[PDB]
Parts: C-alpha cells; sequence; structure tokens
C-alpha cells in the first residue's frame, strides 16, 4: 500500500519502474499488481492520460495466467482502468468478445462487473446499452464463462438492477435453463460401503438461486409468477445449501403474493414432506445428524411460515416434541 | 511389524483420489484382521500422519487470502 501510494507522487519515475519490475521477477508480481490498483484508484486521471496504453497491454498480456489469484488482480486492475475515457474503451471491450478466448472473456466480463456502484455514475447509460450483449449471448457456450456471467447478472441486480429492467425477459429464458440440474457434469468414485459425489456445476445452481432471491427487491412486478415458481419446486429437492435457500425463498413469499402460493400449497409442500419423512442413514458420524436436523428444523419453520387440509395433522410420538423447539 | 511394508502404500491410497475395487477394500480388510489376531502400529500411524500434515504444511504456506480458502476445504474434505 505505502508503495501503490507513493507511486502516485512521481508517476513518471514511479510507474515504469514497478511497470518492469513486475515482469523482471514472476514470484513477486502477485504483490507488485496489488500496488498498481491504488494507483489508478489514487492517481490523477489528467496525469494518468498518457500512462493508459501501457498499462492496458500488461494488463492484457498478464490476463491469461495459471494462477487464479494473479487473473483476478488483473481482472479487477481492467475493471478499474476501464472507468476512464469509457468512449475509447468501450468499443475495444465489445470487439474481444467477437474472437476472444475463454479466459479473456472471463477476465473482461469480470472486470465490467466492478464498474456498477451504488451511486449515480457517468458510466450509466454507456453501461446500459453494453451490458446487453454481454448478459444475453454470453451463457450459451462454456461453463465458468456462464458462472461468471450470472455473478455479474446478480452483482448488477443487487447494486443497481434497473439496468437489467429492460431486458430481464430477454435473458429469464437462459437463467431458467440455467437452473436445472445436469447429470453429465457429476463424477462419482466409490471404494467401498461408503460413497461420495462430486458436482462440477454445482456452484453454477447456486449463484443462479441467489440470483433470484435477489430479484424480488424491484422486479416482483414483471415477472411471472406461475413460470417462476414451477423451477422452485423442482428444486426444493436439490443440495442442503440450495435446500436451505430455498426453504428462506418460500418463507419470504409467504407475505408476497399469497394467492399464488396457497393454490400450489399441496404441490410446494408434497416434496417438503416426503424430506421431513427421511431417516439418517444407518451407521453416520454425528455430522450427517446434525446436518438432517436443521434440515428438518428449517423445513418446519418454512411450513409454520407458509402456514400463516393436505394431511397436516402428522404428529406422531417423536415429531411431537419438535414445534416446541421451532416457535 | 514383519508386514509393516504390506499396505504401507495402502495408507496413501485411501489419500490419493484414485478409484480402487472392493476386492482391494476386502484384501485390506483381511489383512487388518489377520494382523490385530501391540500398540506400535498405533504409534506408526500416528506418527505417518504427522508427517503428512506437516508435508501438507509446507506446501501450504506461501498463499493469501483468497486464494488459500478453497485449498484448505478440499484438503479437509479429502483428509
Amino acid at each position: 500500500y505505502a508503495l501503490g501510494s507513493i507511486s502516485v507522487g512521481n508517476l513518471p519515475e514511479y510507474l515504469p519502474f514497478v511497470l518492469q519490475e513486475i515482469t523482471s521477477q514472476p514470484k513477486r508480481q502477485y504483490l507488485l499488481l496489488h500496488s498498481l490498483k491504488e494507483i489508478i484508484s489514487s492517481a490523477s486521471v489528467v496525469g494518468l492520460k498518457p500512462y493508459v496504453e501501457n498499462i492496458w497491454a500488461l494488463l492484457l498480456k498478464h490476463c491469461e495466467c495459471a494462477e487464479e489469484g494473479t487473473r483476478n488482480v488483473v481482472a479487477e486492475c481492467l475493471g478499474k482502468l476501464t472507468l476512464i475515457d469509457p468512449e475509447t474503451l468501450l468499443p475495444r471491450l465489445k470487439g474481444y468478445l467477437i474472437s476472444g478466448s475463454s479466459y479473456a472473456r472471463s477476465s473482461v466480463v469480470t472486470a465490467v462487473k466492478f464498474t456498477i456502484s451504488d451511486h449515480p455514475q457517468p458510466i450509466d447509460p454507456l453501461l446500459k446499452n453494453c451490458i446487453g450483449d454481454f448478459l444475453k449471448t454470453l451463457e450459451d457456450p462454456d461453463l465458468n464463462v456462464r458462472r461468471v456471467a450470472l455473478v455479474t447478472f446478480n452483482s448488477a441486480a443487487h447494486n443497481k438492477p434497473s439496468l437489467i429492467r429492460d431486458l430481464l425477459d430477454t435473458v429469464l429464458p437462459h437463467l431458467y435453463n440455467e437452473t436445472k440440474v445436469r447429470k453429465e457434469l457429476i463424477r462419482e468414485v466409490e471404494m467401498g460401503p461408503f460413497k461420495h459425489t462430486v458436482d462440477d456445476g454445482l456452484d453454477i445452481r447456486k449463484a443462479a438461486f441467489e440470483c433470484m432471491y435477489t430479484l424480488l427487491d424491484s422486479c416482483l412486478d414483471r415477472l411471472d409468477i406461475f413460470e417462476f415458481l414451477n423451477h422452485v419446486e423442482d428444486g426444493l429437492k436439490d443440495h442442503y445449501d440450495i435446500k436451505m435457500l430455498t426453504f428462506l425463498m418460500l418463507v419470504r413469499l409467504s407475505t408476497l403474493c399469497p394467492s399464488a402460493v396457497l393454490q400450489r400449497l399441496d404441490r410446494l409442500v408434497e416434496p417438503l414432506r416426503a424430506t421431513c419423512t427421511t431417516k439418517v442413514k444407518a451407521n453416520s458420524v454425528k455430522q450427517e445428524f446434525e446436518k438432517q436436523d436443521e434440515l428438518k428444523r428449517s423445513a418446519m419453520r418454512a411450513v409454520a411460515a407458509l402456514l400463516t387440509s393436505p394431511l397436516m395433522s402428522e404428529f406422531q410420538s417423536q415429531i411431537s416434541s419438535n414445534p416446541e423447539l421451532a416457535a | 511389524d514383519q508386514i509393516w511394508d504390506d499396505l504401507r502404500a495402502g495408507i496413501q491410497q485411501v489419500y490419493t483420489r484414485q478409484s480402487m475395487a472392493k476386492s482391494r477394500y476386502m484384501e485390506l480388510y483381511t489383512h487388518v484382521y489377520n494382523y490385530c489376531t501391540g500398540l506400535e502400529l498405533y504409534k506408526r500411524l500416528k506418527e505417518f500422519l504427522k508427517n503428512y500434515l506437516t508435508n501438507l504444511l509446507k506446501d501450504g504456506e506461501d498463499l493469501m487470502d483468497e486464494s488459500v480458502l478453497k485449498f484448505y476445504t478440499q484438503q479437509w474434505e479429502d483428509y
């Protein structure tokens, strides 16, 4: 931080030194890059005008790196630098999306993610016009590209939802498709009675669910309800984290459009009842017992919130002692 | 101690992410049953585990935040 702050003082004497030092040593650039992050956020733009092409070239050259942290650092640096002279950089960024590689596309989409800010900015119309093709025609080909696009969409919705206000319907089909589970991306290794399943696509599903939840702020008046709750109904039977997220979604939906929820309560709760009627696997560690216990408590809380008669009276000898712990 | 070499590499096989058939699991169980039917084995296993953790730490000492959380997560899951 001290080096980055000092570099602002005499840009002509400090900026080139760090620029060449970054390429000189490979085991230290990871720190030096961070210092550069301060310059663009601390140096005068008018004084920074001359030293832009060199920084852009260095960032593009270092964009494709094996280290993930270095990739993140260069992406953040590019995003911060994109703030200045947008009229000169935005067309170039648009061009890179026509023939760029997967890593380059991921880096460029991550760079523009940080450009969004809660307060008004002069890049409002420019970003609004540019984000169209970024969000629409960049979720088909790749998996990492899909994940980064979903993350950027969620970040935009959380901070500034006006940009995705006129194109929400244009992207709804892709978001809905991304929620479906794929059994080609689920690997399993078995070496005895125990079993463990590893999923390479669970990250995208979590991002899609988070985006759907955050979309409830000021967009329910536009998106339809019937086409929206079908995917949630399908996703009730999903991973534990997604299960809790969906339960919390249902709890929040109790006070919003209760008529739609009541019109399908039966099928909403049927998977929930099936899950609650589950039993812990015999000869299992206490971790699984606790995990299933929290899942059951969350399910009970969800049904209690929704209630505020499809065989709702199912209080057996043991379960009867659970509700007093929830309320 | 006589068959200390036997099953030795096996201790690593569970740690390495490689598919192993149930026949090998049965064979290892049979060897363990035969050996059991002797506290030095416990100490040897503890020392081997400590050495493995030390070796893992040796590599996991040059990573900063936002780049070591995932590595720690996968290592904990594997362990």
